Protein backbone atom coordinates (compact mmCIF):
# COMPACT_ATOMS: atom_id res chain seq x y z
CA UNK A 1 0.00 0.00 0.00
CA UNK A 2 3.01 2.30 -0.34
CA UNK A 3 3.98 3.94 -3.63
CA UNK A 4 7.72 4.64 -3.65
CA UNK A 5 9.23 7.06 -6.17
CA UNK A 6 12.99 7.47 -6.54
CA UNK A 7 14.52 10.03 -8.88
CA UNK A 8 17.77 11.46 -10.22
CA UNK A 9 18.81 14.19 -12.67
CA UNK A 10 22.10 14.04 -14.55
CA UNK A 11 23.48 16.31 -17.29
CA UNK A 12 24.89 14.37 -20.23
CA UNK A 13 27.13 15.32 -23.15
CA UNK A 14 26.68 12.13 -25.20
CA UNK A 15 24.07 12.39 -27.94
CA UNK A 16 21.76 9.37 -27.82
CA UNK A 17 22.95 6.23 -26.02
CA UNK A 18 22.97 5.65 -22.28
CA UNK A 19 26.26 6.55 -20.57
CA UNK A 20 28.88 4.06 -19.40
CA UNK A 21 28.76 5.10 -15.77
CA UNK A 22 27.28 4.46 -12.35
CA UNK A 23 25.17 6.76 -10.18
CA UNK A 24 22.82 5.90 -7.33
CA UNK A 25 19.20 7.07 -7.11
CA UNK A 26 18.33 8.89 -3.91
CA UNK A 27 14.78 8.39 -2.59
CA UNK A 28 12.27 11.05 -3.55
CA UNK A 29 8.86 10.34 -1.99
CA UNK A 30 6.58 7.70 -0.46
CA UNK A 31 2.79 7.76 -0.76
CA UNK A 32 0.58 5.84 1.72
CA UNK A 33 -2.18 5.08 -0.81
CA UNK A 34 -3.51 1.62 -1.62
CA UNK A 35 -4.24 0.98 -5.30
CA UNK A 36 -3.71 -2.32 -7.11
CA UNK A 37 -1.97 -0.88 -10.17
CA UNK A 38 -1.31 -3.17 -13.13
CA UNK A 39 -0.83 -0.81 -16.11
CA UNK A 40 0.13 2.80 -16.76
CA UNK A 41 0.56 5.56 -19.35
CA UNK A 42 2.74 8.53 -20.30
CA UNK A 43 2.04 12.24 -20.79
CA UNK A 44 3.34 14.47 -23.58
CA UNK A 45 3.26 18.22 -24.21
CA UNK A 46 2.36 18.77 -27.86
CA UNK A 47 2.19 22.08 -29.71
CA UNK A 48 -1.43 22.87 -30.61
CA UNK B 1 -39.15 23.64 13.56
CA UNK B 2 -40.64 26.02 16.10
CA UNK B 3 -37.54 27.03 18.03
CA UNK B 4 -38.35 29.99 20.29
CA UNK B 5 -36.46 31.49 23.25
CA UNK B 6 -39.50 30.86 25.47
CA UNK B 7 -39.29 27.12 24.72
CA UNK B 8 -38.07 24.95 27.58
CA UNK B 9 -35.93 21.83 27.64
CA UNK B 10 -36.52 19.35 24.83
CA UNK B 11 -37.26 22.12 22.33
CA UNK B 12 -34.26 24.48 22.31
CA UNK B 13 -32.11 23.96 19.19
CA UNK B 14 -29.01 21.84 19.75
CA UNK B 15 -25.88 21.46 17.63
CA UNK B 16 -24.69 17.84 17.46
CA UNK B 17 -21.73 16.35 15.58
CA UNK B 18 -20.83 12.65 15.47
CA UNK B 19 -17.22 11.65 14.80
CA UNK B 20 -16.36 8.38 13.04
CA UNK B 21 -13.04 6.55 12.66
CA UNK B 22 -11.85 3.55 10.64
CA UNK B 23 -10.49 0.25 11.94
CA UNK B 24 -7.35 -1.13 10.26
CA UNK B 25 -7.99 -0.68 6.55
CA UNK B 26 -5.49 1.98 5.45
CA UNK B 27 -2.28 3.51 6.82
CA UNK B 28 -3.00 6.09 9.49
CA UNK B 29 -2.92 9.80 8.68
CA UNK B 30 -4.71 11.57 11.58
CA UNK B 31 -3.56 10.70 15.10
CA UNK B 32 -3.11 12.24 18.52
CA UNK B 33 0.05 14.24 19.21
CA UNK B 34 2.63 12.04 20.91
CA UNK B 35 4.13 13.90 23.87
CA UNK B 36 7.84 14.72 23.92
CA UNK B 37 10.49 15.10 26.59
CA UNK B 38 13.73 17.09 26.44
CA UNK B 39 17.27 15.86 25.68
CA UNK B 40 19.96 14.86 28.19
CA UNK B 41 23.58 14.07 27.36
CA UNK B 42 26.63 12.38 28.89
CA UNK B 43 24.46 10.16 31.10
CA UNK B 44 23.56 6.47 30.86
CA UNK B 45 19.84 6.63 30.05
CA UNK B 46 17.30 4.86 27.84
CA UNK B 47 15.84 6.50 24.75
CA UNK B 48 13.06 6.05 22.19
CA UNK B 49 14.21 8.28 19.33
C1 LIG C 1 -5.74 -6.08 -5.57
O1 LIG C 1 -6.86 -6.48 -6.38
C2 LIG C 1 -7.90 -7.10 -5.61
C3 LIG C 1 -8.95 -7.56 -6.60
O2 LIG C 1 -8.38 -8.34 -7.64
C4 LIG C 1 -8.45 -6.13 -4.56
O3 LIG C 1 -9.42 -6.80 -3.77
C5 LIG C 1 -7.32 -5.61 -3.68
O4 LIG C 1 -7.82 -4.59 -2.82
C6 LIG C 1 -6.20 -5.04 -4.54
N1 LIG C 1 -5.09 -4.60 -3.71
C7 LIG C 1 -4.80 -3.30 -3.51
C8 LIG C 1 -3.63 -3.02 -2.63
O5 LIG C 1 -5.47 -2.41 -4.02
Amino acid sequence: GYFKIYSKHTPINLVRDLPQGFSALEPLVDLPIGINITRFQTLLALHR
Amino acid sequence: YGFQPTNGVGYQPYRVVVLSFELLHAPATVCGPKKSTNLVKNKCVNFNF
